[PDB]
């Protein structure tokens, strides 16, 4: 049936729980996040790359005038120059020694190789998380993908799972991102049409084959100072090149919570952040009544050496007596200690050794076998290894992060102070009311 | 688009002090070392390293 549990959003770290129905044998279930994806909503503003300045073949009118026209070409510049007398290899090109105007043009296009080297400017909106889960209850394992919002019934063959809402809202993307050749950057780019020379986004189009390009590259057309035909001009640097020199570090190296950043579509994968509430409806063919599961009569817990480590640095043995054989489950009923196994075979008499992970200096958790509880008591030493290649399997709680010896010392001192104050107050009241009694 | 062979560096030796590591790096030519933290703050770093 229903089981409401909260699962930490950490990929690869199993979460074990025991569903205890009031009439059936306890059932093990393990919920693990295998993969997570945090994809936002994106909208393309424009594309940008290095521009190509095109200087056409100049126009020359020999004994007349010319005028500048209007064009739709990106950053279209035009200028008329009179008193011109241009030359080529063959010689002079006009028959008037003066009054021989020349027309200069300049505009920009996309370079031939921009089909590979280009950036896409995108705006991002609310990011939605999807996770892949592996759920094993009893003898059956189930794999499914669910949306962590709290409403969508996560895909579930012979099951039903609802995840969400996530306990925190996190996104590695600012409102504006750029993507270049698979690398993602948080960059505040100019709006479409708001181009500035020498900065990123100085040439803008919807597509690379788009026929309408807007640009602002600060083209200046100068009067020709030589006798051969020439269109002198000066211009600003490419803002795309300047940005490629000043891009900084990508988002694949700066994203928090260990997110892996991927494109097509833009997403963050395998982030570790927050907690995920999950509601699962277990099918009733996965429950067996207590009349079929073994019923052990006693169980004791002995703890071997333990350390509070990120790995299974502890061990314990359960000594039991069952009336028959079977396949009972096991479970630790503390938030700071987790077992490695989930089920075991039990016989008439025997022992089972179990391995656990704790964060507490003291191991005072409760362990169940066939649903029967025993108390484990020991103290765990600090680990020797400083660094490992695993994540910690449990969280660190202030109560189970102070040793029992330290708690005893602190309680002894605080209680001694409280008892001194109480003795003082009782002496004050008693030896004052003695005045009332005596007269 | 194609594929090109790129060099693999000498694997470093790690020393593991308390709440920290040190990396012993060997590099004839500049190679890039980046780090980041896996919590709320990344504290990201990046440096091209030549020499040992």
């Amino acid at each position: 049936f229903e089981h409401a549990t909260t699962v930490p959003n950490v990929p690869g770290i199993p979460y074990k729980a025991l569903v205890e129905r009031a009439g059936y044998a306890p059932l093990n279930l393990e919920i693990t996040v295998v993969s997570s994806e945090l994809t936002p909503s994106t909208n393309k503003e424009y594309v940008t790359c290095k521009f190509h300045t095109v200087i056409p073949s100049p126009q020359v009118k020999c004994c007349g005038s010319l005028e500048c026209k209007a064009s739709s070409k990106a950053d279209y510049t035009c200028r008329v120059f009179g008193g011109v007398y241009p030359f080529m290899w063959g010689g002079a090109q006009c028959f008037c020694d003066s009054e021989n105007t020349q027309l200069s043009e300049a505009y920009v296009e996309f370079a031939p190789d921009c089909t590979i080297d280009h950036a896409v400017a995108l705006k991002v909106h609310t990011a939605a998380l999807k996770v892949g889960l592996r759920i094993v209850y009893g003898n059956t394992t189930a794999h499914l993908d669910t949306f962590v919002n709290g409403v969508t019934p996560g895909s579930s063959r012979d099951l039903k799972v609802i995840a969400g809402p996530i306990s925190a809202a996190f996104s590695p993307f600012d409102h504006k991102v750029v993507i270049r050749k698979g690398l993602v950057y948080n960059y505040d780019f100019p709006e479409y049409g708001a181009m500035k020379p020498g900065a990123f986004g100085d040439i803008q189009a919807s597509s690379l084959d788009a026929t309408d390009i807007v640009a602002r590259t600060d083209i200046r057309l100068l009067k020709p100072s030589v006798k051969n035909i020439h269109v002198p001009y000066t211009q600003a640097v490419s803002g795309y090149e300047m940005w490629k020199n000043n891009s900084g570090r990508p988002l694949q190296e700066t994203a928090p919570f260990g997110c892996k950043i991927e494109v097509e579509p833009l997403r963050a994968s395998n982030c570790a952040y927050g907690h995920i509430p999950i509601s699962i409806d277990i099918p009733d063919a996965a429950f067996v009544r207590s009349s079929e599961s073994p019923t052990i009569l006693e169980v004791s817990c002995t703890v071997a050496d333990c350390i509070y480590s990120a790995d299974f640095g502890g061990s314990l043995t359960l000594q039991y007596k069952a009336d028959r054989e079977g396949h009972c489950p096991v479970h630790s009923h503390s938030t700071t200690a987790v077992l490695k196994e989930a089920t075991t075979h039990v016989t008439a008499v025997g022992s089972i050794t179990l391995h656990f992970s704790t964060s507490s200096p003291q191991a005072n958790f409760i362990v169940s076998l066939c649903g029967k509880k025993s108390t484990c008591n020991a103290e765990c030493k600090p680990p020797a290894d400083h660094i490992i290649g695993e994540p910690h399997k449990v969280d660190q709680e202030f109560q189970a992060a102070v040793s029992k010896t330290s708690w005893n010392w602190l309680l002894a001192l605080f209680g001694g102070a409280s008892s001194l104050i109480v003795v003082g107050l009782i002496v004050l009241v008693c030896s004052s009311m003695l005045i009332n009694t005596r007269r | 688009p194609t594929v090109c062979p790129v060099p693999l560096a000498h694997t470093p030796t790690v020393t593991k002090w308390f709440k920290g590591i040190t990396l012993h790096l060997t590099a004839m030519r500049p190679t890039l070392l980046t780090t980041r933290k896996l919590g709320l703050r990344a504290d990201a770093t990046a440096e091209w390293i030549t020499g040992s």
